[PDB]
């Protein structure tokens, strides 16, 4: 089967508790047989008045040992087939866990946030029953089947087990057939799963623009399609799933015509003994249930055969940024060179860096300013490295950004991004990102930096207040002094202000402002703003316009230059 | 009982399905139990019936055949005469058939004849005679069967052929009806969130709810199925089977009928247990998608600040005490499953053994034997349908959890009715009287806000940070009800209104904006109301962004992926922006609007207001005190209370918080 050959990986881990399972599955199938037999000996024995009192003390002993075996030792296979099953679910989690934890952007804006959890909560479970009760029943089926064959080869003929088998491949080919079908069927229909989840998600995650506009009604509309969409290819899977069940049924009771007939036939030709042809029967009537057990058997497979496939399409994405198999021994970076950086977007088709040369010496603090979407933070997107390096070269004292082990380079940076992203924790524990071993003396002194101790003293817990989902039980100043705050805990080497002050005030800013200046006195610093008075002590100041630098220098130059800064700083001060 | 009445409501209103699926599983279980009793008809009738007596009759019988010049007539076959001549048996020893012509016997015991068949039963063998009946007089005796096996054997294969379709139709509706009872579900759930209030959504991650609607609702579906199925077949067999066994016997089917207790002990044994577990396992999984919901949107700045093995371990937590739980649900499916009923049914054997062992004593039950073999396959055919059910119970244990966990969603008590937008213009009056906000209980947000808002005005909203501005929004938006105080659009209190009404009053630029999966029309738009791409392009143009059109190649019907990811945070707002501007709102509200957007289009921004700002009532909540210079009226607050007010002439003639900010703001050159 294709999905245990892609499951090789785990049953070779796995092979001394599968081992003892299929070998006491065996031994139970045996044990069971034997009942039958030793029933019928006491009923026979009690037709002539042979049954003497020792007979039931006998008969009594061997059933309850019997019953006590097959018990425990059918606990004991089940414990271990079905238990690693679960293992199954454990170890996929644990690694999709672990290649979502090292994936960057460009791989979040191809896959779906909805999506990717339906991957590892329902394709996890449709995988599951793969190696539990799909294993069971394979063997348990097989083992029986193979019974019934050798047992009619035997004990009553040949010719007449060759004569009902001859459905057998018929139904192999039609149940193929049916699982190849399903097996498509299946993964168009998981794929509505994660549609409905990231729909779902959509509908939670802004409510407050849906209510704002009033988009209720045109929001549960979506969601019905949505609904009926997942249920038209939930039935297209019916379609064949129904299949699984006729087909057995009606290529088993052909075996069972076939075989009546042939033995009929040889009675009268005097073949049989005519107590050969009642056990034939007998055994004949067994066959069906084996039967239904391969039809639900290949109906299970193909149903973890799609979603082990999904899986493993999420598990086999190469890394966008590639750690350095040869890293460098840099300790701390020196110069921030750019060398004719030319960098474009995955999705995007127009250069959105162009021929970026520029240099940030150590301790100088830079600005970038410039129109809306000019570059502004592609440069600090550039030093972050969260998409594949473009054209050029980003040395960090002579040596290559890509040289340099991402750990590191992430210990060196601080970043604040201009989205606000929080979890729902206390504040101390949002503000203890940037150094999860910190003292409260620690996170007291970078809150006094982001002028945050009078909020602290208005928040009704302090520290310790939960902010909500993505910190909606606070303002967007506070979550902004509160992602400073993180960024300055660890006291970086390079401290990136991504527009870190928009929902600051002007008093709160100025502050900021001031305490930035006597903190990052002597390192490095990239600020990116769209007021000019952040700027006003940077040593570069950098005018983006469309993903080149326009202009170049320190206040003093851009205001002699004219132009989009004089501009601007007229417009905002001179007001 | 919420659980068990509610499942059987949505089961009652698809009750055509379900009632035509019973019907076709009830006529395949019919058929398929028919089938092996033609069969041994079949046997019993053509290919074993040549062991039952023949009497020694004439010619013209109407059905005769010839051996050694005597034609005999078997016992079914012949007419009706009474002891015609005589009994001449037929006996098959070994493999092959000998004649008993000589006289009758009495019950059989096979013994080699060597031409004298001697029938050793109890001390009367009289070993009367045999002749061996070669291959061509054994066909002869044998073609009448032939015909009637032909004519028999069709009935099987009708009966077969004609039932293939009532299995799959059985199936298929069964199917149909859970896929429609999952469907309605979800629109159910669907339709109550979007009646719950924000609080709701504010304190409950994103990955909760999701779990509440679709993870939850795909385990109920074998409810539905399977378990319905398995139901209906073993309890269509077993009835069968005792109806069988009441006529055979009586005293001996009654204590049979006591398996039936048992079962319903061994559910309530089993559910007690498997109930704990199942909870726990579903509690832990809406963690694990809140836990991938949660990082996933936040991945930037796990990685960023080197967080990933303390998310991790976070996540191994759960994952190990959801690996736990399923564990311990091992068990309890180890202890109770084939396995017990394969101990009951050796104890059931050996009390049969111990009670008959005791009456073979005195040979009774042998002299009574003819009620043992019937019995027996009928105790072994009864507890194939019981292993059929019994391993149901997993599956309906979990059903009913994650219904209840459903349900305890669609009956919550907290709920806001619902309306239908505005039907005249609102003249744009809006107040505030006396307002006193509260989110947490006993924190006054807002305390004593008291303002009013006329036609082709703007207020304009300033303070520090954690005032309590976007709060007043809330208020105003009813997202958020007030504590003391009213607000008043016109002369109506806000309360009276419906909400849809209100919200229709009155757009808004939110704080963050948040954009929807589709093209950026369809997020400018939000697919309603008049979408003429004329009236988009207006809205875009008016904002300023009509670079960033002609920056994409296929403008306003470029694809934004989820949350605009692959826009920048300012075209993000100027799209917001131009959404809200849209509309043509009798109220525009704008939460720091300009606050990723440069000066240059802010200036634009500015200049489109003005126009159209004569008519139309407008709040300005801004930290850039110059695109407010101009307003009717500016309100600084100050821990939620509004300390000074007036135009900005006022404003600066009397120094003050805004004096101070504006010159901070000011170049301090
Ligand atoms: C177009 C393509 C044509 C392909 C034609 C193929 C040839 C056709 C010809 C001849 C047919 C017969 C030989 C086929 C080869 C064996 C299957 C196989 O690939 O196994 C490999 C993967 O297998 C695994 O690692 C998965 C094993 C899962 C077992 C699950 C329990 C069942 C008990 C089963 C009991 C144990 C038996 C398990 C099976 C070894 C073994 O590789 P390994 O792990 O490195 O060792
Ligand atoms: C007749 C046939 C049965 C004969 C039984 C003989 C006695 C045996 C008794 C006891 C021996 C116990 C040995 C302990 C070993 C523990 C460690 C271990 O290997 O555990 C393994 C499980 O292994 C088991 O748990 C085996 C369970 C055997 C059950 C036997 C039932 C017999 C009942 C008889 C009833 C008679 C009634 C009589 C009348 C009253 C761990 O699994 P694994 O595969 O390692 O998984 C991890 C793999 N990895 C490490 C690579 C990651
Ligand atoms: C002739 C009959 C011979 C029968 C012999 C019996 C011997 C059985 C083998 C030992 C099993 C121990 C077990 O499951 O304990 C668990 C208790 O777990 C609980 O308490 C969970 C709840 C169980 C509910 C069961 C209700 C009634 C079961 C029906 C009652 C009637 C059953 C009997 C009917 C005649 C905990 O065990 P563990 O150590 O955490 O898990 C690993 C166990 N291992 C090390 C063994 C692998
Ligand atoms: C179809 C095969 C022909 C059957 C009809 C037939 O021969 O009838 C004749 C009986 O003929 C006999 O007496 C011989 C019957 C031979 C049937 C084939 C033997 C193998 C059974 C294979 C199993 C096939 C079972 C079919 C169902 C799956 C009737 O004609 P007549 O007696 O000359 O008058
Ligand atoms: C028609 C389509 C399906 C309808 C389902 C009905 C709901 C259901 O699960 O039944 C019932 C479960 O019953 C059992 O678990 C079986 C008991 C035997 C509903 O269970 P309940 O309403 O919680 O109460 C059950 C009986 N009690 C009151 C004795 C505890
Ligand atoms: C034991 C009581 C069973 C019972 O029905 O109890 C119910 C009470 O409901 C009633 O007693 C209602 C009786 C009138 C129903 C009329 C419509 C029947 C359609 C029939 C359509 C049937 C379609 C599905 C067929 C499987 C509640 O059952 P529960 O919540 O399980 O407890
Ligand atoms: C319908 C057609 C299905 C099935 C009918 C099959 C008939 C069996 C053959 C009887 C042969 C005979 O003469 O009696 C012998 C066998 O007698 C018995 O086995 C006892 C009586 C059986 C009644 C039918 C049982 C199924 C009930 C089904 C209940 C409804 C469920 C099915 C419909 C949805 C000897 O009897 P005695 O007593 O030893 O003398
Ligand atoms: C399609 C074919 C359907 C009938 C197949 C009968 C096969 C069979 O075993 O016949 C036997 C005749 O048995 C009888 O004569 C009793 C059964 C038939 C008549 C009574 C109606 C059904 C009883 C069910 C009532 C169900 C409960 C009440 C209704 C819901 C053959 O007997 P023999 O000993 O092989 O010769
Ligand atoms: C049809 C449309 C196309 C027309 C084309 C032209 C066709 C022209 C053809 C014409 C021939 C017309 C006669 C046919 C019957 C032959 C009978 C026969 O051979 O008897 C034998 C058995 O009897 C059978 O073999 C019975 C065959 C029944 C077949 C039923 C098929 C329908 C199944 C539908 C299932 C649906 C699911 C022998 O009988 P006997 O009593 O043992 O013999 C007496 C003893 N003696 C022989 C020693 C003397
Ligand atoms: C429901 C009435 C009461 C309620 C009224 C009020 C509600 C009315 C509402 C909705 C009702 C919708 C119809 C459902 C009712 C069943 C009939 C039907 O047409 O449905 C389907 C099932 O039908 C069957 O299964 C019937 C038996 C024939 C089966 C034929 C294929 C398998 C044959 C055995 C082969 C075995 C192998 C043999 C060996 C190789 C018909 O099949 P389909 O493909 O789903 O139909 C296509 C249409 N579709 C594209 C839109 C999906
Ligand atoms: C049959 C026999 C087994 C007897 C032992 C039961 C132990 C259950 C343990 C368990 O996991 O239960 C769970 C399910 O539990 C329930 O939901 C049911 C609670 C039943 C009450 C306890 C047994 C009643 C005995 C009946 C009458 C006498 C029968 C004979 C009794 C000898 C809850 O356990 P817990 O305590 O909430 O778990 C704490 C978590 N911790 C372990 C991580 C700290
Ligand atoms: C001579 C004319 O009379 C005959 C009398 C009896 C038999 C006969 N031969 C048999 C061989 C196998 C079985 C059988 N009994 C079993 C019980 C349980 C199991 N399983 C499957 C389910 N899992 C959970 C446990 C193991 C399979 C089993 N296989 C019974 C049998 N009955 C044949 C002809
Ligand atoms: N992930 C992305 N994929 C493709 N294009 C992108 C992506 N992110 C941004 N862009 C586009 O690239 C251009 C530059 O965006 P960037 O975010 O670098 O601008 P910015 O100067 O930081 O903007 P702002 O002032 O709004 O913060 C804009 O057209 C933006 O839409
Ligand atoms: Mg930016
Ligand atoms: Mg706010």
């Amino acid at each position: 089967f294709s999905v245990l050959k892609k499951l090789g990986w785990f049953f070779k881990a796995y092979w001394l508790r599968y081992t003892i399972a299929i070998v006491l599955l065996l031994a139970v199938n045996v044990i069971e047989m034997f009942p039958p037999k030793l029933l019928g000996n006491a009923i026979d024995d009690m037709k002539a008045g042979a049954f003497t009192a020792e007979g039931l003390l006998f008969y009594i002993g061997i059933f309850f040992v019997l019953t006590a075996a097959v018990y425990i030792m059918s606990y004991f296979w089940m414990h271990q087939l079905f238990g690693g099953a679960n293992l199954m679910e454990k170890i996929l989690r644990t690694k999709l866990m672990g290649h979502l934890l090292t994936m960057s952007p460009p791989f979040y804006e191809k896959n779906r946030t909805g999506d990717l959890m339906a991957r590892g909560t329902n394709d996890l479970q449709a995988v599951s029953l793969t190696t539990g009760f799909g294993i069971l029943t394979l063997v348990d089926s097989t083992m029986f089947m193979m019974t019934i064959f050798l047992t009619m080869g035997f004990l009553i003929s040949w010719k007449l087990t060759f004569a009902a088998i001859i459905p057998l491949p018929v139904m192999a080919i039609a149940i193929s057939l049916y699982g190849s079908k399903i097996h498509e069927r299946f993964t168009e229909a998981q794929n509505a799963f994660g549609a409905l989840n990231d729909r779902v998600l959509e509908s939670v995650s802004g409510v407050r623009v849906i209510r704002a506009y009033v988009q209720e009604t045109n929001d549960v509309r979506r969601f019905n399609e949505m609904t009926a969409d997942v249920y038209q290819k939930n039935m297209k899977v019916a379609f064949i799933d129904s299949l699984f069940e006729p087909t057995v049924k009606l290529l088993v009771g052909a075996s069972y015509l076939i075989g009546l007939g042939y033995g009929a036939f040889l009675v009268f030709r005097n073949e049989l003994t005519l107590g050969e042809l009642v056990s034939f029967n007998v055994y004949l009537g067994m066959m069906i249930w084996p039967m239904f057990a391969i039809g639900e058997l290949i109906n299970v497979m193909q149903r973890g055969n799609a979603s082990l496939d999904r899986v493993n399409e999420t598990l086999s994405y190469e890394t966008d940024v590639t750690d350095p198999k040869q890293p460098a021994d840099l300790k701390e970076p020196g110069d921030i060179v750019f060398s004719h950086v030319s960098f474009t977007y995955p999705s995007s088709t127009s250069d959105n860096l162009q021929d970026i040369s520029f240099t940030v010496r150590k301790g100088q603090t830079v600005g970038i300013a410039g129109k809306t979407g000019s570059g502004k933070t592609t440069i600090i997107k550039q030093l972050l490295r969260q998409y594949p390096p473009g054209e050029g070269s980003i040395t960090f004292s002579g040596v290559p950004i890509q040289q340099i082990p991402l750990d590191r380079l992430r210990g060196w940076i601080g970043y604040v991004p201009q989205d606000h992203l929080l979890f729902s924790r206390t504040v101390k524990e949002n503000i203890l990102y940037g150094k999860q071993d910190a003292t409260d003396k620690e996170v007291q002194q970078a809150i006094a930096e982001a002028h945050f101790e009078k909020d602290l003293h208005m928040l009704p817990s302090g520290l310790e207040t939960m902010v909500g989902e993505k910190g909606v039980a606070l303002s967007g100043g506070q979550k902004q002094r509160i992602s400073i705050a993180r960024a300055l805990m660890a006291n970086p080497e390079i401290l990136i202000l991504d527009d870190s002050l928009s929902a600051v005030d002007a008093k709160t800013e100025a502050a900021i402002i001031k305490n930035i200046r006597e903190n990052r006195k002597g390192k490095t610093t990239f600020i990116l703003t769209h007021r000019l008075s952040a700027v006003e002590h940077a040593d570069l100041i950098l005018v983006m316009d469309g993903g080149v630098i326009a202009e170049r220098g320190t206040h003093q130059e851009l205001l002699a230059n004219n132009g989009w800064y004089r501009e601007q700083y007229e417009r905002q001060q001179l007001f | 009982m919420k659980i068990g009445k509610t499942l059987w409501r949505y089961a009652l209103l698809y009750r055509k399905l379900l009632i035509t699926a019973v019907l076709l599983l009830t006529v395949a279980v019919g058929a398929e139990l028919t089938g092996p009793f033609i069969g041994k008809k079949m046997i019993d009738d053509h290919i074993l019936g040549i062991e039952k007596t023949w009497y020694e009759a004439a010619e013209k019988d109407k059905n005769a055949v010839q051996f050694h010049g005597v034609s005999y007539v078997r016992e079914d076959r012949l007419q009706e005469p009474v002891s015609k001549a005589k009994e001449a048996h037929i006996y098959q020893v070994g493999m092959a058939f000998y004649f008993v012509d000589q006289a009758v016997s009495f019950d059989g015991n096979r013994t080699v004849s060597d031409g004298k068949l001697t029938i050793t039963n109890g001390d009367k063998s009289r070993a009367y005679a045999a002749e061996k009946l070669t291959k061509q007089e054994l066909f002869q005796f044998y073609q009448p069967e032939i015909k009637g096996m032909v004519l028999l054997i069709c009935l099987y294969g009708g009966l077969l052929v004609f039932s293939v379709f009532f299995q799959y139709g059985q199936h298929y509706l069964l199917q149909m009806s859970a896929n429609r009872i999952i469907q309605k579900m979800r629109q159910d759930v669907f339709s109550h969130i979007q009646k719950m209030p924000i609080r709701y959504f504010d304190n409950l991650p994103a990955g909760k709810v999701v779990a509440r609607i679709t993870n939850d609702t795909e385990a109920i579906r074998d409810l539905y199925v399977t378990v319905l199925s398995t139901f209906v077949t073993s309890g269509i067999y077993m009835f069968g089977i005792f109806t069988a066994l009441f006529l055979l016997d009586v005293k001996l089917a009654f204590v049979c009928l006591a398996i039936v207790p048992i079962i319903w002990l061994w559910s309530v044994i089993y559910r007690r247990y498997a109930s704990y577990y199942n909870q726990k396992i579903r509690s832990i999984n809406s963690d694990i998608n809140a836990k991938m919901n949660e990082s996933i949107q936040g991945m930037t700045i796990i990685q960023a600040f080197r967080h990933q093995k303390e998310t991790m371990r976070e996540f191994e937590e759960l994952n190990e005490s959801h690996f736990y739980f399923q564990n311990r649900m091992l068990n309890l499916n180890s202890l109770m499953s084939h396995n017990l009923v394969n101990v009951i049914r050796n104890l059931a054997f050996v009390c049969l053994i111990w009670h008959f062992g005791g009456a073979s004593l005195n040979a009774a039950g042998i002299v009574s034997i003819g009620v043992l073999y019937a019995f027996v396959d009928y105790l072994n055919r009864l507890f194939q349908p019981i292993t059929g059910i019994v391993n149901q119970f997993s599956k309906l244990e979990l059903a009913r959890v994650s219904a209840g966990r459903v349900f305890e969603l669609l009956e919550e008590k907290n709920t806001e009715e619902a309306g239908e937008p505005a039907k005249e213009r609102a003249l744009g009056r809006v107040e505030f009287r006396d307002v006193s906000f509260a989110y947490q209980e006993g924190e006054e947000v807002l305390k004593h806000i008291s303002f009013t808002a006329q036609k082709g005005e703007t207020v304009a909203l300033v303070g520090h940070t954690g005032s309590g501005k976007s709060s007043i929004l809330n208020l105003l938006f009813r997202f958020y009800d007030a504590q003391k105080g009213d607000v008043l659009i016109d002369g109506k209190s806000i309360y009276n209104m419906s909400r849809q009404e209100l919200r229709s009053h009155m757009g808004i630029v939110l704080q963050d904006p948040y954009l929807f999966s589709g093209t950026i029309g369809s997020n400018v738009s939000l697919d309603d109301e008049r979408m003429t791409e004329e009236e988009i392009k207006n809205a875009l143009r008016q904002v300023g962004a009509e670079p960033l059109l002609k920056k994409l190649p296929k403008g306003i019907n470029e694809p934004v992926i989820e949350k605009g990811s692959t826009l920048s945070s300012g075209e993000r707002q100027l799209i917001s922006f131009a959404r809200a501007l849209a509309f043509d709102p009798a109220i525009l509200i704008l939460d720091e609007a300009t606050a990723h957007i440069d000066t240059e289009t802010e200036a634009v921004i500015q200049k489109a207001l003005d126009v159209v700002k004569q008519g139309r009532t407008t709040f300005v909540i801004a930290h850039r005190l110059s695109t407010i210079r101009n307003a009717d009226q500016i309100l600084v607050l100050d821990k939620g209370e509004i300390v000074e007010r007036g135009n900005h002439e006022e404003l600066m003639a009397l120094e003050g918080q805004y004096y101070q900010m504006y010159e901070l703001q000011k170049g301090q050159k």
